[PDB]
């Protein structure tokens, strides 16, 4: 996603994600969400394994 | 045209306290139910800010050119379309670059395009259509012009007693140029109220100018050098400083409150 390389499962999420915010992060400063550039939908990332 | 509108009765020095205001969103990242510490150019809590009054109750056209330092907090909590834009330039006399920002409630004309500013550049609507447009003499060299207009960032339409609490933050760090902005309805009389407010980097424009000094463009009412009106202005200037702030994010991803880790031992 716009250079945000990573491995995991993308799932539709309920995160509010105010319009200016684009990435979203957890306490460990690891991106656990993204905004899809085509459609402005929030997909949280749950790692596999 | 460019007129020598003097109306200069030097106002006495005015100083007020900024309280817990002037704090913006550091990055475009959604954080929920966490506290984040960020080192950036913020307005120190309970700092001293300058309150120019461009009122006519006391005819004062308060348009001084003040330094930029590290960034400008501008709480233009005025009435309908009084202060419109801002000029950011080291010399602002067409010798060097001087980026001009004008909204005029309809468009957005951010242009580096070093202009020949004659004395005091200002806007104005004639007794109504906007008429005073000669803030300069010539465009000289017109660099990156940003001919796109997002929307009228002033967001006028509210009336009362300084009801439209409008706040802007101008930042120029190395490259780029950030303009954060928040609007809040408050009554009070003229001062900055209590509470916390911050909402998005309104407009980010990559310019890279020296931006050493700055000033503001003031709209007026043609009935001319003395026959005008000022309404009620709230010219507010605060200089940012590099501080560390501990911002708090609630569960729906908005900054609720923050602290400045340089004010008091607590
Ligand atoms: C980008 O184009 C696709 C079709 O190719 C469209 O579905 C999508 O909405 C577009 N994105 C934006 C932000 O306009
Ligand atoms: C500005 O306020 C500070 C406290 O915030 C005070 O120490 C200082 O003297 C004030 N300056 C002026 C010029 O009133
Ligand atoms: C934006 O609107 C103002 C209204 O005064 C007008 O003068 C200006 O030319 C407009 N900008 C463009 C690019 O048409
Ligand atoms: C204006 O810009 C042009 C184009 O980059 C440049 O060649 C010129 O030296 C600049 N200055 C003047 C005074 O024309
Ligand atoms: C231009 O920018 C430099 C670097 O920030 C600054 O120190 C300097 O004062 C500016 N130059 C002039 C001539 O004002
Ligand atoms: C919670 O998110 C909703 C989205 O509908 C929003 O209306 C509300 O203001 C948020 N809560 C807070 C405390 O900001």
């Amino acid at each position: 996603f716009n250079g945000l390389t990573g491995t995991g499962v993308l799932t539709e999420s309920n995160k509010k994600f105010l319009p200016f915010q684009q990435f979203g992060r957890d306490i460990a400063d690891t991106t656990d969400a993204v905004r899809d550039p085509q459609t402005l939908e929030i997909l949280d990332i749950t790692p596999c394994s | 045209q460019c007129v020598n509108l003097t109306t200069r009765t030097q106002l006495p020095p005015a100083y007020t306290n900024s309280f817990t205001r002037g704090v913006y969103y550091p990055d475009k990242v959604f954080r929920s139910s966490v506290l984040h510490s960020t080192q950036d150019l913020f307005l120190p809590f309970f700092s001293n800010v300058t309150w120019f009054h461009a009122i006519h109750v006391t005819k004062r056209f308060d348009n001084p050119v003040l330094p930029f330092n590290d960034g400008v907090y501008f709480a233009s909590t005025e009435k309908s379309n009084i202060i419109r834009g801002w000029i950011f330039g080291t010399t602002l006399d067409s010798k060097t670059q001087s980026l001009l920002i004008v909204n005029n409630a309809t468009n957005v004309v951010i242009k580096v395009c070093e202009f020949q500013f004659c004395n005091d550049p200002f806007l104005g609507v004639y007794y109504w259509m906007e008429s005073e447009f000669r803030v300069y003499s010539s465009a000289n060299n017109c660099t990156f012009e940003y001919v796109s207009q997002p929307f009228l960032m002033d967001l006028e339409g509210k009336q009362g007693n300084f009801k439209n609490l409008r706040e802007f933050v101008f930042k120029n760090i190395d490259g780029y140029f950030k303009i954060y902005s928040k609007h809040t309805p408050i009554n009070l009389v003229r001062d900055l109220p209590q509470g916390f407010s911050a909402l998005e980097p309104l407009v980010d424009l990559p310019i890279g100018i020296n931006i050493t000094r700055f000033q503001t463009l003031l709209a007026l009412h043609r009935s001319s050098s003395s026959g005008w009106t000022a309404g009620a202005a709230a010219y507010y200037v605060g200089y940012l400083q590099p501080r560390t702030f501990l911002l708090k994010y609630n569960e729906n991803g908005t900054i609720t409150d923050a602290v400045d880790c340089a004010l008091d031992p607590l």
